[PDB]
């Protein structure tokens, strides 16, 4: 029938040619054409094309355009099921009504049921105004079935406009969200709103575009030029996930080899101890082919994480950076690693660590802001994963930071060190400080005391004479012995004690 | 300002990106946990490579070991290497003549250097490539021809005078806090006007040390 | 024989009779002696009395004190079992070495296997120098031994003296932390490395003091005069308690009555709208007896939480609280509420939950702290919970703060309103001003549209037609309706999916 | 200030709270999950009354329904109620004389008020008497003669005049932030010396509303 | 470093040359070289080289061997993971401490984790004299592993010398 064709043309035109026109004079594409984008050549099958909105309040029974705000369905990502919505802003500007929830809850459901990764691409305004009540229950119900699947399946939201009110909720929930630079904002509370409470004159960007996502408020896990290059990273990305929490990790044929030595680690680590290093280096000449996906690299800059591949298979990779704060923990680092080690342990995703850190941020802003709980939070996620732990300490691992920094203590499975690794207590001067403050009022017998316990304890020897440390080994052999640790540590099976879950603090 | 590549050279980093985007794409096809087998799917053989704002409609053709890359006017040039993804360097020859290619990862491309020209590399479908060309070039902001002090600390070293000439990515001074050398970085180009932090002094959060 | 209790006196004594003076005269009682006023008299076992640390470093060999430096067994309160450690501040500061870990390690293990709560009471200095890495590590194993606990008994621990270094880690991944005032503090790094690094000049108290962390910090659930209120609401909090995961809350005899009805209900709420009421009068009328026990009382006064008893069975309390910043939700009240629901939830204790909030705190500062995954977190809580749900609204429940209240959307299951309840997305002016937009011009226009709005949708009437609210209900029958309720939901059975774990915003 | 007991009413006030912890730990008793038996236990009948820094040594022995509290000097009191808890109102005989004491519960313990004399009521086990005995006497710091704004908004009235005389628990000022009003009340005793801001000023936090 | 590998060379000599010596005139192999042979060539990854026991009763301070007396790791045998441990007859004939029980323990614990087979090597004398009743608490920390292992994990003895006591 050229009938259902012609309804067919009509539903992809979405709001109307002038709406679809000035979304790409903002430099957005279409719902439509980031669905295409982002799937396989001709695998998008669309569900609920003809759905409209019931509403009669406030004239809108004259406004019924198919599909309702949002385009659901489902598709192959490199040949792998995929289900997906995409909310359209030129139709009542995204908002999410009763139908359009029910559209998102439709492919939820399904994406649970069928144990595949579910995409959700956000250009919206919220809940619609004039459907009332009807829209927040569709949105509690969203919420629901977020959290249902939280640890079940991966779920990444790519924020590619406007996201304000009840509909930030949603990706907050998510394992991982995007923004585009420039078009892309989040907020609960908007612009208009805040001037009126507050009396502050703030813009949309001002108060939530993609900078103060990415490198302030810990929200979203990175930020790209436009819609093409964010959708060719949502693709790049789903490519190290595993489906769901039984498939495992996909596989791929690496083009790296295994036994290579790196003869330039050798040199890598300054022999002055106050001179930073790069370990975005280390891990970039660890994984597979350099090729790293870095997660949050704009926020919490003093420690690292991303996703590489050892041996053709996704690995979690977690490391202080001595490059910002000397590589000390402090409230966002933790939370940052604390949530990457939780979604790495969800999905059965091994975890490397690089572990350079002299101890903690001092201060009464880090004190206030909750450090001592932010802290345990990372350790609480060290300590409850059962994917295999490798750690590899390169020069500093002082304290209770070095507790945290996935030591055997907490349960990591194999724990190498550097020669130049320095596992103690603290500081030779402060230890010393400490153990000899009864004659703290000297200057030569000071140095001496200072100069033993640095030849005594600031090495590696002493944890490896206790078996804290697996093997010292050599830095040229990191990448061969991570190899091999993984191979082995593939068949690991540990089980926590049995609970409905965990008490982590918030 | 490196020049963008033109005529043969053009042509030559054209192939030797399409050639190495079949290899990415034909790595990547055989992932695990496909629904269906990925032998029972095709290949678009139509490409488009964009060369820092050049385009170039090529077309694909897996012949053997090495690579059959034709262009839009009749000319074909195979492409012929052992490279791997990770190695800094592409060598191998493009038509019947031998080339080094510099290869350095870039957000979903590469960037290329050889014989003298620099290009960014992005590989698109015929469909890929319209769409991207509704995205907006996008200018950069820059900064305030000040060099803020990121950290609280004290200073060690200044290699920078008033009235001296510094390009991007030059350092410009050190500053040690808890017991760790950070070495600041120009991000624009110009000339230091005037130095106001000295060596030894104390600094905190957004302070002025110099002024470009 | 004479000997043996000779040996066990000199054990007895800690550090010396000097340093047991120097601890009284503090205000502070040492650890026997809180020991014995947490325990039933006589019902205290000692584990590993005559322990004593190996150190051989820095002239340690030559001071051999039995215990290490902590008391550890088990004992009763009120009849039921519980396990306990607690540190002695006059053994070389109460620092944690290798065997004092070793005690701490072997009474967790108890607690765990015999599915029995566990209380630390922290008096202590953290890590013992002269040990080295030993202590490091016995920390690691109580931390691991903490995150394997969490969710499966409960966790106290009580702070009644110093609290330094990675001593406080432990304390932060229990489910709650207790303060003395005045003599206990809790700071990760202490003031003097703070002044060495940041140049400010801090005490110890107002780094980590009691009010620092029960008003500013998120840390402490509570804080109390001297050890003895301190000990006593702490047996308090125990007959609260469940013993583990599986045995559900504890059963007293009540002597209140269910089916009385309280007719001072129906005037709490105020004619006038801008009029604020205690929601904590409400808790207080509707538990058991007036009895009350508030968790972080000082933080984030805008929410309630706490535990009270219905027919003499524990029942969960999350309220907002009108009198301060207007009951919104934000951030701080967020993370607070989430923790206890998560707790509850984890312990099969049913949630009451009163509900009157008009939105989300505006602001850059909220959004810039990551209001949405904060918020966030509260709403993975309640949809995360499957143990029994029943939620009144008072006042008012607008959109998504709405949603976040336990609403039926995610999860409730039976959901009340007093007949001034106010479920919509938003007020009567913004939403007149948003759905008409075009004519905002027209002052009289305007005042009889916002007439109308207020009239037909600020109501609960709208949520009692679409069955979002089971039944508006007098105000003077909460109680009989909350009791009857539970009393049905007891019986309830639901499950989440299976997964390791979820993937909550940290 | 409202006077502390003394003679007769302070012993009536010390049985009364006796009596009302008796009824409180016979019931907490009957918890369930218990290890054993709860019968197959002993109550410690000698008990100590903490009256207001006043002590009482008490021996309490249930006479049937009824209670029976006995003091050191060998007078006996018989406790007769059906008070319960929660009820605002202690209302029984104590020594064959009715009484009738409110009861407002505070933190292990109740605060009595009877006869015109009012008193913190908190009953021990001798060992724990002779533990709380150790514990300080810690002194308030009290507040300053200036009263901050606790939250930003908008002045909507003030119930105090210049130079006029307050006592705690008293309003001061009317602040209305986000459409809900705030009563502030006064935290210390004095006359006020200044006020700073009056209806319609937009404070900030921390801003001086009126000076004592 | 050269210090590195120095530490490590001096670590692979358990006793000392005379005594890997007599070893080898007894027609006994070192318990490297038995591991060397068990496992596959290059497969074999050593834990705990440089631990040492803790005991300074009856002058054992002064006797601080690296490894005391076990070589622990894993390696492949036909390509298969396997977990093992050989006591070294050199290095206080073999005889268990704390350190040496608490190695055999990591690597058994490893072995249950891992599922996969252990092969424990015996050239010994038992539980370490001088090292009381925590080399007691060490042999039943073994035993409990042992026992825990039964039916879940192959578990080979082999018996190349002295194997007394406990
Ligand atoms: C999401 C938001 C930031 C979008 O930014 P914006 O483009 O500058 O705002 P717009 O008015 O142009 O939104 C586009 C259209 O979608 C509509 N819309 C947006 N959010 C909506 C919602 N939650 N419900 C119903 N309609 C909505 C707008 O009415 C508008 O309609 P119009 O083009 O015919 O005039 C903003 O619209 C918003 O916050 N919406 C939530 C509801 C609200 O509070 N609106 C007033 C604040 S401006
Ligand atoms: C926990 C702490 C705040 C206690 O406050 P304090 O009473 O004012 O400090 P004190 O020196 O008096 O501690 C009491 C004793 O316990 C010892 N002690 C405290 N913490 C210790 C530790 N981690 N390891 C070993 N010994 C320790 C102290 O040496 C001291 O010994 P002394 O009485 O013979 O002089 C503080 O001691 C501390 O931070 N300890 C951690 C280690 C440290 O950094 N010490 C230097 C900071 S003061
Ligand atoms: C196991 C055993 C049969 C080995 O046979 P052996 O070679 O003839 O006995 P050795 O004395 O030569 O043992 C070799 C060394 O290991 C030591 N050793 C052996 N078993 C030990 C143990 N359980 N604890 C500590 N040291 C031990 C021996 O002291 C001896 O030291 P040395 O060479 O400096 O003299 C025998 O040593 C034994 O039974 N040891 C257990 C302890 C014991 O009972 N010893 C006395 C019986 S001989
Ligand atoms: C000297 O400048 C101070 C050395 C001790 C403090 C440093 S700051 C970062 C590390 N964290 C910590 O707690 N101490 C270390
Ligand atoms: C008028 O004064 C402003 C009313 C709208 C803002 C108020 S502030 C607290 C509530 N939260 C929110 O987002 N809006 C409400």
């Amino acid at each position: 029938l050229e009938k259902l064709e012609e309804r067919r043309a009509q539903a992809r035109l979405g709001g109307r040619e002038k709406r679809l026109e000035a979304q790409h004079k903002r430099g957005k594409l279409t719902a439509r054409e980031r669905i295409e984008l982002l799937l396989d050549h001709g695998s998008f099958e669309e569900f609920d094309m003809f759905v409209q909105h019931r509403s009669t309040d406030f004239g809108m029974e004259k406004q019924k355009i198919p599909g309702d705000g949002v385009v659901t369905g489902w598709g192959t990502v490199n040949g792998r099921t995929v289900f997906l919505f995409s909310k359209d802003f030129t139709v009542f500007g995204g908002s999410s009504s009763e139908a359009h929830a029910a559209k998102i809850v439709k492919v939820q459901d399904m994406a649970l049921k069928m144990r595949a990764p579910i995409i959700g691409i956000f250009d919206a305004g919220g809940a619609r105004i004039q459907e009332g009540v009807a829209a927040l229950g569709g949105h509690g119900e969203v919420f629901r079935r977020n959290v249902a699947a939280s640890g079940v399946i991966p779920q990444i939201s790519v924020i590619m406009g406007p996201c304000a009110g009840g509909d930030v909720y949603s990706p907050a929930m998510t394992d991982f969200i995007f923004m585009v630079r420039d078009t892309s904002y989040m907020f609960v509370t908007g612009p208009d709103v805040v001037k009126t409470v507050t009396n502050e004159v703030v813009t949309a960007e001002e108060l939530g575009g993609a900078k103060v996502h990415t490198s302030k408020s810990s929200i979203a896990d990175g930020s790209f030029e436009n819609d093409v290059e964010a959708i060719l990273q949502i693709r790049r990305l789903l490519d190290f996930l595993p489906a769901n929490n039984i498939e495992g990790v996909p596989e791929i044929e690496s083009f790296d080899d295994v036994n290579r030595l790196d003869k330039s680690l050798d040199t890598l680590i300054p022999d002055n101890p106050n001179k930073p290093y790069d370990m975005g280096e280390l891990i970039r000449r660890v994984v597979d082919e350099g090729d790293f996906f870095e997660i949050q690299a704009a926020y919490a800059r003093n420690i690292i994480t991303g996703f590489g591949r050892v041996e053709g298979r996704t690995v979690g990779f977690v490391a202080n950076q001595p490059l910002v704060l000397a590589g000390v923990l402090d409230s966002d680092a933790s939370r940052k690693a604390a949530r990457f080690v939780r979604f790495c342990n969800a999905f059965s995703i091994p975890i490397v660590t690089f572990v350079d850190v002299p101890g903690f941020l001092p201060g009464t802003a880090q004190e206030y802001g909750g450090l001592i709980k932010h802290g345990a939070k990372l350790l609480f996620a060290y300590s409850q994963a059962t994917v295999p732990l490798v750690t590899i300490i390169t020069r500093k691992a002082f304290g209770g930071a070095y507790i945290v920094m996935a030591s055997k203590h907490v349960g990591a499975d194999l724990n190498y060190a550097w020669p130049t690794a320095q596992i103690a207590v603290m500081g030779a001067k402060g230890a010393v400080e400490i153990i000899f403050r009864a004659e703290i009022g000297d200057a030569d017998k000071v140095a001496e005391r200072t100069k033993e316990y640095e030849d005594r304890f600031l090495s590696p020897f002493v944890a490896a004479e206790r078996g804290y440390i697996d093997e010292v080994i050599m830095p040229h052999s990191t990448r061969k012995r991570i190899a091999r640790a993984l191979g082995m540590l593939r068949t690991k099976e540990m089980e926590q004690p049995r609970k409905k879950h965990d008490n982590i603090p918030l | 300002i490196a020049p963008e590549p033109e005529g043969p050279v053009a042509h030559r980093l054209a192939a030797v990106a399409a050639a190495i985007d079949h290899k990415l794409n034909i790595r990547k096809r055989g992932i695990s946990g496909q629904m269906r087998d990925p032998s029972l799917l095709t290949f678009q053989r139509e490409r488009v490579v964009v060369l820092s704002g050049q385009r170039f409609n090529v077309t694909v053709d897996p012949d053997g070991d090495d690579l059959l890359v034709t262009f839009d006017d009749g000319t074909t040039a195979p492409v012929r290497s052992a490279w791997r993804p990770g190695a800094p360097v592409w060598s191998g020859t493009v038509g019947d003549q031998s080339v080094a290619i510099q290869v350095r990862p870039l957000l979903n491309g590469v960037f290329l250097q050889h014989a003298g020209a620099a290009a960014e590399a992005r590989v698109f479908t015929r469909r890929e490539a319209e769409l991207a060309d509704l995205m907006p070039v996008k200018e950069n902001a820059g900064s305030g021809k000040q060099l803020l002090c990121p950290m609280p600390g004290l200073v060690k070293q200044i290699m920078v005078s008033e009235g001296q000439e510094v390009k991007n990515g030059e350092p410009l001074a050190i500053v040690e806090a808890m017991k760790m050398e950070n070495v600041l970085r120009a991000e624009r180009d110009g000339t230091i006007s005037k130095i106001a932090a000295k060596e030894g002094d104390s600094l905190a959060v957004d302070a002025v040390i110099l002024e470009f």
